[PDB]
């Protein structure tokens, strides 16, 4: 019942934009941080964004400031990745992961209990 | 940045094996850290938080051990099911960080 | 035997008390308080006794 | 003359264990914290009663003889209760050790809790003079000294009065 | 114009002691140990005991004559014995098992 | 509106144990201590498993039958057990009771010591309103309150501000 | 250069556990709070002995033999020393995990007791600078660097160079 | 040896005075503080006044605000009710009683452990 | 102020019965009630104190409970000379109240 | 191995000045705290001064204040007592005395654990 | 000044004695007192300090007790070489002071 889905992910130009989705259901989506992690293929898992439950903090991986903004929607209990200005390194199978809350205090900065499929970009 | 270097890069064992595998932290991240399973084509799955506690539904097999820099994932029993890579996260401070990941294969 | 009504008895008394803890013999019958060897077990309730001259 | 908790106690404080000293125009006197010393004294009471109370205890008896063959289960009889004997006492004393010098924190912490409260209040209206007393920079009639007790005290309200006092000082 | 914050002295010459101080005055205090006994033996919850007067177990139980004899339905909570009975075992020989029967008859 | 620590908790402070709630020109909203909810975290569950671990055991037996003739044997099994029950019994009640005395204490300080760090960067480009709130005495834009809960509030950088709107108070 | 206690201890104080660091026109150098340090090292090795000294125990036996046919109770002998094994094991394991985190809790609270009386002596006569450490607002030589030491600093003494001081910063 | 002894009461005519007089003996008077409560014939107990040991503090219920003066002599031992303005509502049995000590300390604030017999105030 | 509603206003029961009397608070009072016991033409005479003690010289029958909002005295075994009227009294802050009474009387 | 060394004591006239040596090793001097102290022939110990371990404080008694001045060498390990005035009520065996130290702490109020032979200083 | 009283001023007892010298302050001086023993011609050394710790190297005959005004010195059973002058120190404060001395004598 509780799982997140990934969308908006495809082949892109350098230099182009894309917006990912992630929607949550089965679980109170206002209430957690979230999480976007990337993984290129044949390589490991890069934390590239996060923002808090209220969407007031966000924070940013070196290697995307400037260029993704991350943002979400408690409407639509959806979560958003904004990417400018792509690159070929920036070409990785894309996930939205839910940190995991303890002693029922929702904090940001934990493991990933929940993880979607992830979607594809491939840039070049 | 904190970094966590994982070791072995990757590993050959049978069914029924010992299955050790290590995480170091350039820094003390106290108990914040996390292990996960993830099998080809599949998102990561958490095994361990907490660096030791055991994530609901996850085998009695799989443990953690370790404070502040130095880390261990022991697989105590091997299954078919546990080929897989596996990978440490930190939770301490941000930006988050992985290790490099463990490949555990057949021989 | 006396006309008296105890929650413990010993051979040389009776320990008529609810304190957690008695002194006064190893062997008893009842609801009875364990046995200690210490000679006193007081607790503070009140403040530090420290007046100003 | 009069000084506050950092030199010690009170003789004259006697309807509470903590409160307030004043002194100004219309004289002086000692008053009691009194809800203060409600809360504490619940808090004292409900210890002492915890360590009693708790100590719920099996039916004790007396029937240790064996037959005159059997001092070898005598003996362990004996040092049965010997074993128990030294587990309480040991627990015992250093139960007793502990919550005082817990208890004596705790009175502590209640007077600074106090101490901090009136500071808050003052703010720079006040002179902290470090012995547990204020040297109030306006006239402070007693009501001002019931509002100070009570956590009605009105920083704003003696404020031009009390910076006015300050730079005679400077 | 002072205010002051104080606390609670009195003339107690009661002391304490913590487990890093020795014999600190306390305006107050309460012991948890109790020392003293009333010197008597007493009913226990209201349940009285079986006194042997000047017999041992053995001589009451099996009705020694010089014993008073249990004329009518009775209860105790313990039994109170001599330290040295002057009316035992009148005619010589072992009482067996007597430990064991004392936990059964003790309390009734 | 929305007052602190003094007054009591916060329904909204639902990301740490910890935390801060702002009010200036860009808007309001509640922010947790993190790092302060980290180390309680870390503490917290460090003593629950402190009290569970270290209940190390030897291997328990059900082995306490003796033969028709030695009740007496079996009565002091029988009172061994009770003797054991009677002082874990009680040591765990006492345990739980001082432990969590404890633990409320601890986070007491916790939320204090949040508190004294604020206090002790604003120091007088504020007022403590006494309710665990400050009145900043110059404007806080977004990033200087980031930098208050940062710990890298500027004293000397608002001074001369926060100098002039003291002196219109007074 | 050099900080206060809110960043850590000092290797350069060595004739204490407590103390100062100072610096003005005639030099620099650490100086240990003799009668704090005094007053700690009785709490400490007072409750050091209580721990040790209170262990006053019955007279302990290895007579635990029973003959060939009596097993049963020499696995009753067994199982009672396995029952005050596990007592006293986990008794002790939690008496030195409990009164460690207390003892430190202790220096941190002695330290902080320095760091009081001095704040509440200097008043505003100096800027708190957040790191354990105070910022005169006037010149303090060596005989005002030892009353502040030694609890006899006047505020009303420097209050005026102090004042002038103050404005220039605002 | 330890008992208060109420005096004053009698017939009194709506909007009259009274004064009542509560002499103690057998114990430190000066020590603790005091109060007084009526009993209406038939119905329940109300505490009226209370007065600190020093007599620096006084406490008035809503009935008799304005109109009833609490006070004590502390070289005669003795407390006083003063009545002003009676009306017919104010004819009760009045005692004197003393709070109980705890701890060593006597808090105004708590049970009462000594009471007169009491005084009749027939207004009408 | 503090209002203290005591149930029943009123009961018969004999001798040797067992009697509860409540007594409610509209707010926490922690422990500070007090129990009194008030025979025709008589003052009241001081029973419990911080909800559960006995007063010195006060048969041990007579017990009381309850601690924030819900208070209860019990007569475990009454006896002939407990036939009276009982009061509960709360002592938390000024000003001092009663409750309604209760009165204990034969069937 | 760890022992003092005092020398420089001798006859002197009323109204002289004398200084003592007191050699150290074995430990680390720079460490400790120092103190003098003197026995006058058949009476009792009377300690005259003592330095900190960075001679940054001097504490002295009042019956040589003014008059004795207390010092050392950290790169000799040697500690100076200057006597100034002497009168005959100085005429004593003065040891040089190093303090105790505690929970790993050099504490300059403690016992003394190691003195020398001493030397002797006749004011005549 | 802190003054330490030592009695007595000199006693005699023969080897195998019990030995009890007492040092009475002015005020309290808490733990912070020791104990030395002196042989004509030697400097002092220390026995005993925190008013009742062996000093490395000593019997442990010699004990001391004690706290805050009242302290005593004991040697349980006498030596030889146990015949000398016994001094008590107080370390409370500056000045350092001693007590008058007690000399032990054979008689
Ligand atoms: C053989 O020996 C044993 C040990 O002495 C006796 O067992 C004890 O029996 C007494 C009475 O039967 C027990 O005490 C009772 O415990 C009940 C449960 O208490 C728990 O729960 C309540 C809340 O319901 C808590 O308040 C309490 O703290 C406990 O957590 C209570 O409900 C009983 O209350 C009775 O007394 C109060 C006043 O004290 C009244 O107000 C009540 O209305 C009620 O009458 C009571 O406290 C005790 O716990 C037993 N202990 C053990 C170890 O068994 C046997 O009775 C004895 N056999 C014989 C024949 O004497
Ligand atoms: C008869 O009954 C007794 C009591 O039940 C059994 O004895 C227990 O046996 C187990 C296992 O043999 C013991 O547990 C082991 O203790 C070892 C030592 O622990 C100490 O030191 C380590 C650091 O090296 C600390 O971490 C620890 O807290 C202790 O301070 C551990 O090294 C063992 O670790 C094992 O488990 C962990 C996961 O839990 C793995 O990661 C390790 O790799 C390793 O496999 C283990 O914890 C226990 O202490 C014994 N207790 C007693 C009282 O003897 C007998 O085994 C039993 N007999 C039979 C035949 O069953
Ligand atoms: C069989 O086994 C038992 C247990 O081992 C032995 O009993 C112990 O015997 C010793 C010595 O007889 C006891 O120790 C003594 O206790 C006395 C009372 O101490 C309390 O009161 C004093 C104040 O008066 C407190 O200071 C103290 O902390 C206690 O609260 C002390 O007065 C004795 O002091 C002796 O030693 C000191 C130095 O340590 C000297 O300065 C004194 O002058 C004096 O000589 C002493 O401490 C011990 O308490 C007994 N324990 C038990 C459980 O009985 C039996 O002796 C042993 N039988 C045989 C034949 O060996
Ligand atoms: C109670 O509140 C729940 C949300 O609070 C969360 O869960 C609790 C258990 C704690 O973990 C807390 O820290 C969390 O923020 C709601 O989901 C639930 O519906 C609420 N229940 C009611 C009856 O309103
Ligand atoms: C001591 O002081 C008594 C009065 O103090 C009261 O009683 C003590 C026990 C505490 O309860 C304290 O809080 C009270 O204020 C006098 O009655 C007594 O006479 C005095 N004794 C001497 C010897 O002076
Ligand atoms: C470590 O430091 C020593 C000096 O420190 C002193 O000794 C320690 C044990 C504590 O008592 C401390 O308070 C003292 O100041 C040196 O003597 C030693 O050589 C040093 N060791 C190393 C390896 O550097
Ligand atoms: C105390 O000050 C207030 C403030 O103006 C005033 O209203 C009140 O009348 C004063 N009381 C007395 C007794 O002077
Ligand atoms: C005292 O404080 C209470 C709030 O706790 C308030 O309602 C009351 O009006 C205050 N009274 C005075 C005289 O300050
Ligand atoms: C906040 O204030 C700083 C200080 O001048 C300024 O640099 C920054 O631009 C301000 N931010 C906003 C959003 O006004
Ligand atoms: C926050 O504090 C850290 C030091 O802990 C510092 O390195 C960092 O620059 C600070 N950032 C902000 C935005 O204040
Ligand atoms: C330190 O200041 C005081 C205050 O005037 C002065 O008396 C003293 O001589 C000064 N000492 C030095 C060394 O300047
Ligand atoms: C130090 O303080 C004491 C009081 O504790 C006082 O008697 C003494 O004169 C002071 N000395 C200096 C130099 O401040």
């Amino acid at each position: 019942q509780v799982q997140l889905v990934e969308s908006g992910g495809g082949v892109v130009q350098p230099g182009r934009s894309l917006r990912l989705s992630c929607a949550a259901s089965g679980f109170p989506f206002s209430s957690y941080g979230m999480h976007w992690v990337r993984q290129a293929p044949g390589k490991g898992l890069e934390w590239v964004a996060g923002v808090s439950y209220d969407g007031s903090y966000k924070y940013y991986a070196d290697s995307v400031k400037g260029r993704f903004t991350i943002s979400r929607d408690s409407s639509k209990s959806t979560l958003y990745l904004q990417m400018n200005s792509l690159r070929p390194e920036d070409t990785a199978v894309y996930y939205c992961a839910r940190p995991s809350a303890i002693f029922g205090i929702y904090i940001i900065l934990n493991g990933l209990d929940v993880w979607g499929q992830g979607t594809t970009v491939t840039v070049s | 940045e904190i970094v966590l270097t994982q070791s072995p890069s990757s590993v050959s064992a049978s069914v029924g094996d010992r299955v050790t595998i290590t995480c170091r932290a350039t820094q003390g991240i106290s108990s914040w850290l996390a292990w996960y399973q993830q099998k080809p084509g599949k998102p990561p799955k958490l095994l361990i938080f907490g660096a030791s506690s055991l994530q609901s539904g996850v085998p009695s097999r799989f443990s953690g051990s370790g404070s502040g820099t130095d880390f261990t994932l022991t697989i105590s029993s091997l299954q078919p099911e546990d080929f897989a890579t596996y990978f440490c996260q930190q939770a301490h401070s941000f930006p988050l960080t992985f290790g490099g990941g463990t490949k555990v294969e057949i021989k | 035997i006396s006309d008296c009504d105890t929650i413990c008895q010993t051979k040389i008394g009776a320990i008529n008390s609810t304190l957690p803890f008695q002194n006064i013999h190893q062997n008893a019958i009842g609801d009875c308080p364990k046995y200690v060897k210490a000679q006193e077990l007081v607790l503070a309730t009140g403040l530090r006794n420290n007046p100003i001259k | 003359a009069i000084a506050g908790f950092i030199e010690g106690g009170w003789q004259g404080l006697i309807d509470g264990w903590y409160g307030y000293h004043h002194q100004n125009s219309e004289g002086s006197g000692y008053a009691a914290d009194k809800e203060a010393t409600q809360k504490a004294v619940d808090a004292i009471t409900t210890k002492v009663n915890n360590i009693i109370d708790k100590m719920n205890t099996q039916f004790e008896s007396t029937a240790k003889e064996f037959n005159k063959i059997e001092m070898r289960i005598k003996h362990l009889s004996d040092r049965v209760d010997d074993g128990f004997l030294d587990v309480w006492s040991y627990n015992a004393e250093l139960l007793v050790l502990l919550e005082n010098e817990r208890t004596l924190d705790f009175h502590d912490a209640n007077v600074n809790n106090l101490y901090q409260k009136v500071k808050v209040q003052l703010k720079d209206n006040a002179i902290d003079m470090g012995n547990g007393c204020f040297k109030i920079l306006h006239k402070c009639n007693n009501t001002c000294m019931d509002d100070i007790k009570n956590g009605t005290y009105n920083y704003y309200e003696y404020r031009k009065e009390s910076h006015l006092e300050k730079q005679k000082i400077d | 114009d002072q205010i002051c914050i104080g606390y609670h002295s009195n003339n107690s010459t009661q002391t304490v002691n913590t487990l890093l101080e020795s014999n600190v005055p306390v305006t107050s205090s309460h012991s948890i140990l109790e020392k003293e006994h009333n010197g008597l033996l007493c009913k226990l919850k209201g349940k009285a005991p079986l006194d042997l007067i000047d017999c041992s177990l053995p001589a009451w139980l099996m009705g020694n004559p010089k014993c008073d004899e249990l004329l009518t339905a009775s209860e105790w909570a313990y039994i109170k014995e001599d330290p040295e009975p002057e009316n035992g075992i009148c005619f010589p020989g072992d009482f067996d098992s007597l430990e064991d029967l004392i936990l059964l008859v003790s309390n009734t």
